[PDB]
């Protein structure tokens, strides 16, 4: 069945994808990560094209005045780790956490 | 990644030149924190070293020209080809001719 | 002894001893429930603990008597590199046959 | 774990791409860890 | 001449007399070091250099002995006498499974 499964498992998938460059493998998985990246990277080019780099007191709040969705508060709907969490609940500082 | 070999035992990457730009590279040497990291990330585009920009202000326009545009490498190559020139009166002449 | 009605005697060595195919088949033949009012079953919880050492330890004895014909188990890092300032050592990546021939 | 880019990534993941895919059919359910473990945990040895 | 607590004394004697496999598992097999006070730990570059010398030496010389089907060897640059008027024999390098020699 050409349908792939294991769609949803992406936070293995990106440390998979490092050992994925043997050869043996097909090519149709690393293909589809080589054009993920370069969508990433194309919205990280458009989304820091657009802000302007300026003002803030606590850090780098640019990227989330201009953005909004950079904000740490929207969480995966399934929990995996709570390091980020307290490391944004120690650098905001400003939304009573 | 590489779970094979400890992040940052066999290479240092360090910021030295102001046009090789190595985003990754710093979180990748690991030691630092994400406030810093990300801070440094985007405020700061240029080491304090090569800090001074006004000895060859040459590759930002470009750089920012192939940033923006994103793709039509023959252009942008035959922009940088009539724009390598001199300033010298002789060169002016040389060229008109 | 394989009967669930006093299993406070056949819970390691018997379960390590005899193979898990009749106590697989007693568990088919069984539905998915069980009496855990006959015998030492306090609640279900601690059943299911005892039933999934038990499993854990026939593996591992299947595992051990089987380990003849193969070869023996390696970690995926090696961690044993007191020489630090030396030199580092590299991980392991078994790629060939688990069998000799 | 990592940096915090790890955690933009994997929440615009969770926030874009799954739910654009997938708003058909996507439905979140608890499951029965208690049921499900012993049933999945029958170690058979065959003859080798 | 093998104690691990001082990286001195197996360095090139105990490993160009023999194979280095034997000597690099029992250096393996024997942490790294201890008491680093009641020694020469000071300046470790040269005790790595020294261990490395001799790795390289016991290295050649298991080559040379095990080297049994390769013994002759030539230069790969021309025109280097005067009397070059001829053409020599053209042949191939070691390129290839040993089988004639």
């Amino acid at each position: 069945s050409h349908r792939v499964a294991f769609v949803n498992n992406f936070h293995m998938l990106m440390y998979i994808t490092t050992y994925l460059g043997n050869g043996e493998l097909p090519e149709v998985c690393i293909n589809i990560y080589r054009d993920l990246l370069q969508h990433v990277r194309a919205l990280r080019q458009t989304i820091t094209d657009f802000t302007i780099q300026g003002e803030g007191h606590n850090g780098e709040t640019s990227e989330a005045l201009n953005n909004i969705l950079t904000d740490d508060t929207f969480i995966a709907p399934i929990l995996w780790d709570c390091d980020a969490l307290i490391y944004r609940d120690e650098a905001a500082r400003d939304r009573l956490p | 990644y590489d779970e094979t070999i400890a992040t940052g035992t066999f290479f240092y990457p360090v910021p030295v030149n102001p046009l090789f730009a190595c985003p990754e590279h710093l979180a990748s040497l690991r030691g630092m924190t994400n406030a810093r990291r990300v801070l440094a990330k985007m405020v700061p585009p240029i080491p304090p070293f090569l800090g001074a920009n006004h000895h060859a202000t040459i590759r930002q326009p470009v750089a920012y020209h192939v940033t923006h545009s994103k793709s039509d490498f023959n252009t942008l190559t035959y922009s940088l080809l009539g724009g390598y020139f001199k300033f010298t009166p002789i060169s002016l002449t040389h060229q008109l001719r | 002894s394989r009967v669930v009605f006093d299993p406070s005697n056949p819970t390691t060595f018997s379960v390590e001893a005899i193979a898990a195919y009749t106590p697989v088949a007693l568990i088919r033949l069984l539905n998915a429930s069980g009496p855990l009012q006959p015998g030492h079953r306090v609640d279900i919880a601690d059943a299911r603990s005892i039933y999934t050492v038990g499993a854990a330890a026939s593996a591992a004895r299947a595992r051990a008597n089987h380990n003849a014909n193969t070869i023996r188990r390696t970690a995926m890092f090696a961690e044993t590199d007191p020489m630090t300032w030396l030199r580092p050592t590299v991980g392991l990546k078994r790629t060939f046959n688990p069998r000799i021939i | 774990h990592h940096d915090r880019e790890w955690g933009i990534l994997s929440k615009i993941y969770y926030y874009i791409v799954i739910p654009a895919f997938s708003r058909g059919s996507c439905c979140t359910m608890g499951v029965r860890y208690d049921r499900l473990y012993p049933a999945l945990q029958a170690v058979i040895v065959p003859e080798i």
